C-alpha cells in the first residue's frame, strides 16, 4: 500500500525532476526493513546520484571560482562550506540507510556488491570535500568498502557482469580522484576492461548492453586518463 | 547511450584540469 | 548581514545554479528597503523566475501524466496529490514575490522604468497563480495580473520608446496573458503584433546599451506571433 | 541568444497541446 504508493510518487518525483522528493519516498521505502527489489534498488540510486550530484556539481563550480579579492575569497570559502556542510548531510544519510537496512538485508552476492560499492561511492564523495582526520578516516572506509566489494565480485561475478564492471570503473576512479595514484587507477581499468573481453561469450541477453557501455567507460577513462 | 558517455567524459575530465 | 555580501552571495548561488540560495540573498536585500539597482533588480528577477519556473514545469510534467492515465489506477489519485503539492509551491513563491513587490519594489520608486519593471513583475507571478489557480481564487489573480500589467502598459507608452527593452518585454508577456490565461488569441496577436509594429517603425530609437536586448525580445515577439499562427 | 529563442519557443508551444 504505502510502499507501492512510494515507489509511484518515487517514480512521479524522478519524471518532475523533484529528485530530492525521489529520495526521501526512496528513503522510507528502505525504511521500511524489506530487502528491496530490483527495480527499488534502482529508484533509491538514481534519487540519491542525482541528490548529491547537484551538491558535488555545485561544489566544483565554487571551488574554480574560488581558485580564479580577500572579502571575495572569503564569501567563496562559506558559500562552498555551506555546499560542503549539504554534502555530508546527504552522503551520511545514505550511508546510515545502507548499514541498517541495504547491506544488512542484503541476501545475495550481487546484492552485496551493489550495496557495498555505494558505501565507497558515498564515502568517496565525502573525501572529494572532506579535510584532515576526517578526510583519513572516509578515504579508509571508502577503498575498504570497495575492496571487499571487489572480492566478492571476483569470486561470484563474471568479468561482464554490470555491477562488477561498474565496481571497477568507480574503484579506478577512486584510485585517480581521492587517492593521487593514476598508475593503479589505469591499472585496475585496464585489468577490469581486459577479464570482460576475455570473457565475451558470459554476456547475457539481460544486460549485454549495459555490460558493453560500462567496458567502453572504462576505456573512455582510460583514453583521457593517458591522452 | 552517448549522453552518457559524454557525461562520464566531462564529469572525469574537470578534475584533471582542476589538478593541473 | 550587510547588502554587498548578500549580492555576492547571490552571484555565487547562480553559478552553482541554487537558485533558491539565489532568490533567498536577494530577499533579503529586498528587504532591505532600500531601492535596488539595476544589477540587484536583475539578480533578484532571474533567481524567482528560475525558482517559480522549477516548479512549473514540475506542474507542467505531472499534468501531462495525469491527461495520459488511460490505466485509470492509484496513479491518477497520486499524480492529482503530487499536483497539489507543486501547485502549493507554486502558490508560496508567487506569494513571497508579491509580497516583496508590494511591500518594497514597487513603493520605492517613482521613476517609469522601475515602475514598469515590477508592475510587469506583478502581472507575471499573478499570471502564474493563474495558471494553477481554480474557482473564486482564479478571477481574483487574473483581473490583478491583468491590472498590474495594464498600468504598466499605460506608463510604458507614455514616458518609453517602443524599442525599450523593459516596454518590449511588458508587451511580449502582456501578449502571451491574453493568449495563455484569457484565452484571447486574437488580441494576443494583435497586442504582440503593435508592440512589434512600433519598435520597427521607430529603429532610430535604438540604444548602444540595449539594441541587443530591444531586438531579442523583438525575436521573440514575432516568435510567440507565428507558433500561433 | 539562439537557445534563449528556442526556450521561448518550446515553452510557449506546450499550452497549445494541453489546450488541444
Ligand atoms: N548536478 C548533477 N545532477 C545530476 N546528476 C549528476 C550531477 N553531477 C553529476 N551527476 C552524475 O553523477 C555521476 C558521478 O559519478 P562518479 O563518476 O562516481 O562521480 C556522473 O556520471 C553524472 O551522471
Ligand atoms: N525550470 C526552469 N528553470 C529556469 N527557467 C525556466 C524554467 N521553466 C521555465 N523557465 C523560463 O521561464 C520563462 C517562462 O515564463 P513566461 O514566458 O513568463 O511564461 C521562459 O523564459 C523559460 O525559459
Amino acid at each position: 500500500m504505502d510502499k507501492s504508493e512510494l515507489v509511484q510518487k518515487a517514480k512521479l518525483a524522478e519524471q518532475a525532476e523533484r529528485y530530492d522528493d525521489m529520495a526521501a519516498a526512496m528513503k522510507a521505502v528502505t525504511e521500511q526493513g524489506h530487502e528491496l527489489s530490483n527495480e527499488e534498488r534502482n529508484l533509491l540510486s538514481v534519487a540519491y546520484k542525482n541528490v548529491v550530484g547537484a551538491r558535488r556539481s555545485s561544489w566544483r563550480v565554487i571551488s574554480s571560482i574560488e581558485q580564479k579579492n580577500e572579502k571575495k575569497q572569503q564569501m567563496g570559502k562559506e558559500y562552498r562550506e555551506k555546499i560542503e556542510a549539504e554534502l555530508q548531510d546527504i552522503c551520511n544519510d545514505v550511508l546510515e540507510l545502507l548499514d541498517k537496512y541495504l547491506i544488512p538485508n542484503a541476501t545475495q552476492p550481487e546484492s552485496k556488491v551493489f550495496y557495498l560499492k555505494m558505501k565507497g561511492d558515498y564515502f568517496r564523495y565525502l573525501s572529494e570535500v572532506a579535510s584532515g582526520d576526517n578526510k583519513q578516516t572516509t578515504v579508509s572506509n571508502s577503498q575498504q568498502a570497495y575492496q571487499e566489494a571487489f572480492e566478492i565480485s571476483k569470486k561470484e561475478m563474471q568479468p561482464t557482469h554490470p555491477i562488477r564492471l561498474g565496481l571497477a570503473l568507480n574503484f579506478s576512479v577512486f584510485y585517480y580522484e581521492i587517492l593521487n595514484s593514476p598508475e593503479k587507477a589505469c591499472s585496475l581499468a585496464k585489468t577490469a576492461f581486459d577479464e570482460a573481453i576475455a570473457e565475451l561469450d558470459t554476456l547475457n541477453e539481460e544486460s549485454y548492453k549495459d555490460s558493453t557501455l560500462i567496458m567502453q567507460l572504462l576505456r573512455d577513462n582510460l583514453t583521457l586518463w593517458t591522452s | 547511450r552517448d549522453k552518457i558517455r559524454l557525461n562520464n567524459a566531462i564529469w572525469r575530465a574537470w578534475y584533471i584540469q582542476y589538478v593541473q
